[PDB]
């Protein structure tokens, strides 16, 4: 039907950088906007990054702005997230989601992968 | 940003009952809102988006209504599978923002 | 006696080579037999000359060309046969499919042997036949004249275009009034065709 | 005797297509792209196929309003994507700005925008009938007729609750026609192909006998 | 220092106005000579197109274009007839002038109707082609017809003949009578087929464009 | 052959920058100052560095509306601070009046303002590449290119609840270019300096061998 | 006493209008003569710029500009080849005309391609440079190549040679064959390097401005 | 034989003093050795003459000047060496820094001894080398000609400008095709340079 | 189809009842 898988998540020390990569199958992957969402240990959810379907538009929240980078490849059906300079609050589990536009609700969610920033 | 606050961190009910949850908007969001179903240890599913309309495949016992800054998510008949955390979203503008979460309680 | 299509003589367009010489000779295509049951034929050249003669040797190995045609159709029948034909050269002739989805390639470029109409009434292009006289045409009427001749110049948007893709126009022969003959007469009246390309050019070997 | 001219015969302006943004309800996208199709309506199509080659400049107008026929001031961006340039991905896509895409900023309150498109084709004229393959889906397709997509969007920043209908009118100037073609008797099946139904329809309505009239 | 008249902001569907060029300094691909340019529809009305005079029930197709004529063993009979209105539904719908007179409310001018004979070279006979002015019913028998306008058309000599109708405004009947029996030597097909060709004369005119119902 | 001219090549109007007043929410300031930067977008920057010296007059337009793309009438003051004059401190600062600062008072309801800036530089032409120091932050900086800041504010008296977006378009007239320069292959790092990334990117996309084509 | 047409208040992005001067009575600093003024891009297309014919994998840099030629102990071999599309991705991206043809949808006109030979003064050999029209695959072996267009280029005499391609519209191949072995006297480097220079002729033209993807 | 930059001869601009006399003599800079591994050089004058000769005595003590240059580069190598150089004079030459932040002052004004490129492919200005031929250039090709000569007039926005700040332009020598030589031949091929300022002026002692 | 490419003349009965073909050359072999 549809599969959203991710990788790369795991324990890391402050300052490091880690690439979360999401792979999709079961739908046309160039026709959907994509996004990342992280869930804090309090289960408070917040947005992470957003990219248009064809790479036209890329949005970052004010907190992660300039610290992260998101990109996708329509040939490999992948969604890459390059993220550096990890602080304490950057630990949470990261879900790989899918949209039909900016303002549509998120229909699918990857099983999610954790991330941990500690000594 | 624009904060979506939910009134109750917990609500109690039983099977067959009827429960309805609210959501409160920091300013006027028009009709844009979405409600999510997060079962324990699972990726939160989409249920109802943009006030009343519900996503394809969501069972009919799930309903919602509202407008402006005051929203409501109504369960006609509670079942066992209905236990999970709920969230309300603001897609009215960027950046999107989620509510604090609401957890049901089935007391037998 | 002769119908100049659209009132013009084909001409050169003032380095493209002008073959002249042996591509100006007549070519005689195989003779189609017009029966009492038979309906229609069509050709759609530059196609028909792609295989034949020295012409096809030019058109296959050149990337662009310009040409014009003089075509001559004559029908030998004794005076005890009746019936009439309509002969018309219809530029930019695009055929269609019947539905209960595109025309097979054998129907788009028949080759030197022509093709039979599936529905002559609508030309199998969808347009009615009653109005097909709007194109340059000649009547072959078996009690009067046995020959029909047409000169069609080069009509197309671009100055040059390739022979293997865009087929500049087509030609139809439709027996509008069927053939009848009393018993004992020859059963089939043959139809033959002759084409002699005029003022051809080629470029881009 | 002046109403039989080809120039007057194609003259008057008409409705080429109706497009809608619908950013309010279940579809929140917020823009639309409308590839220019002159053939859109089978009435306008049957008058064009009369002539095989024709060369004309076009002039457009966009009459817009909400679902109430109520026109409050709110801003619209009409962009014209010329043939051969990439289309907008989403309402914020960077294509909406660039340079080379000519755009028209018009409030709804204002009287309708109007604009004049030149003749875009490489060949000296359009072709409504192209025999032969461009290089079986391909048979009889003119690659060189594309006129551009007129992508539209509402500048106001995020999720207005208003679906905005818009109508698009075209009129043909300076027209010049070449070799004539007989009109089409059979009904149309699909947009891009002549294909006609199996069952044939007669051209004339039948009568009782070869003799009786009225 | 100007004032605005009552008609300011209307958008009138037939505008005949001016508009800004969307791409200034753009160069259209220049013309080249293409044969065949036609500048007015009123030339198309002047070319003859095959007419469906048959158009009866169950006549299938491509047999609707021609009227049969045979040896009927009767001297005076009505072969075929059709009224002369080009716009009105009927035979004339298959012509050209029949179609592009559906696009105009009013027309006028003389018409031309031409016949051919397909029969074998040996055959011989006489047809009496008679035309009735628009204010009268079609004739009873030829003795009433030959008093009006008419031309006797003879096969063995003349294989095509033209009848100009004097006038039409925005109705008239042409009939085809057997003058004599259809005579053929032995071993010859006994029935011929006649086809008709309609066209408009020079003075034919059109008025007041209107979109049509044909589709 | 007329679309290869330098005058036509820089012609069309484009989006130089997007600025926002935002006096409603957490930021109540109520005005903004936007130093004119023609280089703002890396697309417009790469076409300018083609030529080293160029002399042109500019023409501006401000397309404005609220966050709804809704444009109710409310007054705006667009002021142009010429190069070499002090900037406004705060929304009421006495600089907003003076004399010498040319201003444009336009309601939102009106069609967009438009204005024409002359050629401001002391030298006979702008310089997009200036070697040497103005007298290491200093290296390669033209002091003489500043065109002025276009400070904006909303006259309505105190704390409207409306954030007002505004877009700014520029178009270049009467342009004259001097000695040409090759286009830039490497990506840009920062705004005011050519500095390019360590890892080099090839100019052409590689193929299998020196031989195979397609 | 005027009326307003339908197009009044639109702001059209390509306006070509007029605007009020913001500072009246202001005096721009007057001109002085600066050498080098270029009035049109179409002169830049006419100057030759080094072409990357190598552009293979792992070729690092500044070694991508030149094609190696050595003594390969084989008489007939294909040294290098490249298709002639200037806009299309490939070698021509390093030229000038390659870049400013990314800013226009359509182009046309003849091109010019020039070769140099860097080898030592003693060396000698023959290269057969053959061009293929756009509708055909590249030749198999030189006996198929020398039948087409070609020029035999000789080192010891002529150290640079120019090949004009006849035509391009909006595809064609140029190949370089060894005609003979590469011959050198003793104590000489055995491999040379050839560089190529692309340029456009006088009749090259551009159309329909468009912004590019290079960045 | 000679390339006039931009098709003009340098000239005076009609009280600035015209030194003439001894600032019109050639100056011979130190001879750079071009090895097989070596890559590039650049100079960026008016700099190179600030210390040397009577010229530097003018340029240091005057607040403004105008000048133009005639530069001549020649390379002595026997006929058993191969390789080629590109010689171009690129006005308003602004260099850059690599990143993993501005170029050190030793890289901005090298002095009479020139400097080595860090990345010759991109010129270390960011622009590709393949296109650097757009500037006035000359090919030194060791099998054909050993000398390259350029005349560059005074190109700058203002009529006058100071020598210690704005460096009017620069000069590059890039061995595009590397040098190879058979064993036993001399290992290094020397490159020398000669500049002779034309039509100089000075003011504001 | 191989013959009509060479020399030839189409000869028609009802019109022309006799026809002449000149052969170009013979020396001291050819087919009709």
């Amino acid at each position: 039907e549809v599969q959203l898988v991710e990788s790369g998540g795991g324990l890391v020390k402050p300052g490091g950088s880690l690439k979360l990569s999401c792979a999709a199958s079961g739908f046309a992957f160039s026709t959907y906007d994509m996004s990342w969402v992280r869930q804090t240990p309090e289960k408070r959810l917040e947005l992470v990054a957003h990219i248009s379907s064809g790479g036209g538009y890329i949005y970052y929240p004010d907190t992660v702005k300039g610290r992260f980078t998101i990109s996708r490849d329509n040939a490999k059906n992948t969604l890459y997230l390059q993220m550096s300079s990890l602080k304490s609050e950057d630990t949470a589990m990261y879900y790989c989601t899918r949209q039909k536009g900016l303002y549509y609700g998120f229909d699918y969610w990857g099983q999610g992968t954790t991330l941990t920033v500690s000594s | 940003d624009i904060v979506m606050t939910q009134s109750h961190k917990f609500m109690s009910t039983s099977v067959g009952d009827r429960v309805s949850i609210t959501c409160k908007a920091s300013q006027d969001v028009n009709t844009a809102v979405a409600w999510y179903q997060q079962r324990p240890g699972q990726s939160p599913k989409l249920l109802i988006y943009s006030a009343s309309y519900r996503y394809t495949g969501v069972p009919d016992r799930f309903t919602g209504s509202g407008s402006g800054t005051d929203f409501t998510f109504t369960i006609s008949s509670v079942q066992a599978e209905d236990l999970a955390v709920y969230y309300c979203q603001q897609h009215y503008t960027t950046p999107h923002t989620f509510g604090g979460g609401t957890k049901l309680e089935i007391k037998r | 006696n002769i119908v100049l299509s659209y009132g013009e003589w084909p001409e050169y367009c003032p380095k493209p080579t002008r073959p002249d010489v042996s591509v100006n000779r007549f070519y005689t295509l195989s003779t189609k037999s017009w029966k009492t049951e038979s309906t229609g034929w069509y050709w759609k050249f530059p196609d028909v000359l792609n295989d034949t003669g020295v012409f096809g040797q030019n058109a296959q190995f050149h990337y662009l060309y310009r040409s014009g045609f003089c075509m001559h159709v004559q029908c030998n029948a004794s005076k005890f046969h009746q019936g009439a034909l309509l002969v018309a050269a219809i530029p930019e002739f695009v055929i269609a499919a019947s539905s209960p989805l595109y025309p097979d390639f054998a129907h788009t470029n028949p080759g030197k042997d022509g093709q039979e109409f599936r529905d002559p009434y609508v030309l199998d292009a969808g347009i009615p036949l009653s109005q097909a006289l709007v194109f340059p045409h000649q009547w072959i009427n078996l009690r009067t004249n046995n020959c029909a001749t047409i000169i069609m110049p080069y009509v197309n948007a671009l100055p040059f275009d390739s022979a293997l893709n865009h087929s500049n126009f087509g030609l139809v022969v439709i027996p509008i009034s069927p053939l009848k003959y009393c018993n004992g007469a020859t059963t089939e009246v043959p139809v033959t065709l002759t084409i002699a390309p005029l003022n051809s050019e080629f470029s881009g070997l | 005797v002046n109403e039989a001219s080809v120039e007057h015969f194609y003259s008057r302006a008409g409705l080429v297509g109706v497009v809608e943004v619908k950013d309010s309800g279940t579809s929140l996208d917020g823009y639309t792209v409308w590839p220019i199709d002159v053939m859109g309506f089978v009435q306008q199509r049957r008058k064009l196929e009369l002539s095989t080659y024709m060369r004309f400049d076009a002039e457009f107008t966009f009459v817009s309003n909400l679902s109430n026929s109520t026109t409050p001031g709110m801003l619209l961006q009409y962009m014209y994507v010329p043939p051969g340039a990439p289309k907008p991905d989403g309402r914020k896509s960077y294509q909406w700005q660039t340079a080379t895409n000519p755009s028209v900023f018009a409030k709804l309150s204002d009287p309708p925008p109007q604009v004049s498109v030149p003749f875009m084709s490489p060949a000296t004229a359009y072709q409504w009938f192209y025999d032969g393959y461009p290089t079986n889906l391909q048979y009889g397709q003119c690659p060189n007729n594309m006129m551009g997509h007129f992508a539209i969007r509402t500048v106001s920043e995020s999720t207005t609750g208003k679906n905005v209908h818009v109508r698009v009118y075209m009129r043909i100037k300076h027209v010049r026609a070449w070799v004539p073609r007989p009109l089409r008797s059979q009904a149309y099946m699909v947009k891009n192909y002549p294909t006609y139904s199996q069952t044939i329809t007669n051209t004339a309505t039948d009568r009782a006998s070869i003799t009786t009239t009225d | 220092p100007t004032e605005l008249k009552p008609g300011t902001n209307q958008f009138l569907t037939t505008d005949d106005g001016t508009s800004p060029p969307i791409l200034p300094g753009f160069e259209p691909t220049p013309l080249i000579h293409i044969p065949g340019e036609f500048t007015s529809l009123l030339d198309l009305c002047q070319i003859e197109t095959i007419l469906e005079v048959n158009n009866t029930t169950g006549t299938i197709g491509v047999s609707r274009l021609l009227i049969p004529v045979r040896a009927q063993n009767n001297v005076d009979q009505l072969c075929a007839s059709f009224q002369v209105d080009p716009g009105r539904n009927g035979p004339w719908q298959s012509t050209m002038v029949g179609q592009i007179c559906r696009y105009y409310t009013q027309w006028s001018g003389s018409l031309k109707v031409t016949f051919m004979f397909t029969g074998s070279f040996m055959a011989t006979g006489k047809m009496l082609i008679a035309y009735t002015p628009p204010g009268s019913a079609q004739p009873a028998t030829r003795e009433a017809a030959m008093l009006g306008t008419h031309i006797v058309w003879d096969f063995g000599l003349q294989s095509s003949v033209t009848l100009v109708i004097p006038w039409i405004s925005n109705t008239g009947i042409v009939t085809i009578w057997y003058q004599t029996n259809f005579v053929v030597p032995p071993d010859t097909p006994t029935e011929a087929n006649i086809i008709a060709l309609g066209a408009a004369q020079k003075n034919f005119t059109l008025k007041l464009c209107k979109d049509t119902d044909e589709i």
